[PDB]
């Protein structure tokens, strides 16, 4: 079981998304996935990188699914370089996370 | 990666409004302005090498 969480900013419902966390039919194979629910105002960079880097002193964690309902221009670089600093894929979903980019580091 | 922790914690606040790379130890080093340029970068705070 490998632990995998989603963090939003902007204004949601947790339970409403809480509710449709434990509903994936993967009875095929254990995959046993934690979803954890993480909800925090993180736009600036600071805090995203006191949280990126502090989960895995907390909770044994190998990916994490990025979410965000915000217009930012470059949140999808600062994002990207945690990637490339580390192993652990990560996904941009909504909001700026999922702005185009023109390319990656190897 | 303490380079964004530590530039951006100690520096920025500072009231800066130009800032200038350093030099890596070992000439064949290659990420001593990549952590800089991208911090620094977010605010167009002109970075000078």
């Amino acid at each position: 079981s490998i632990g995998i969480a989603v963090i939003l900013v902007g204004t949601s419902d947790e339970v409403a998304i809480k509710d449709a966390h434990e509903k994936d039919d993967f009875h095929h194979l254990s995959v046993v996935p934690r979803v954890e629910l993480v909800a925090m105002n993180e736009t600036d960079p600071k805090s995203i990188i006191t949280r990126i880097c502090d989960l895995m002193s907390d909770r044994k964690i190998q990916g994490v699914v990025f979410a965000d309902d915000t217009d930012q221009e470059a949140i999808a670089q600062i994002l990207d370089f945690i990637s490339a600093q580390t192993l652990t894929p990560i996904l941009g979903i909504h909001g700026g996370s999922s702005m185009i980019m023109a390319d990656k580091d190897e | 990666i303490q380079m964004a922790l530590s530039v951006c914690e100690d520096l920025i606040s500072s009231q800066v409004y130009a800032i200038l790379v350093s030099h890596p130890p070992t000439p064949n080093d290659h990420f001593t302005p990549t952590p800089v340029s991208y911090t620094a970068g977010f605010y167009r705070i002109p970075v000078l090498g």
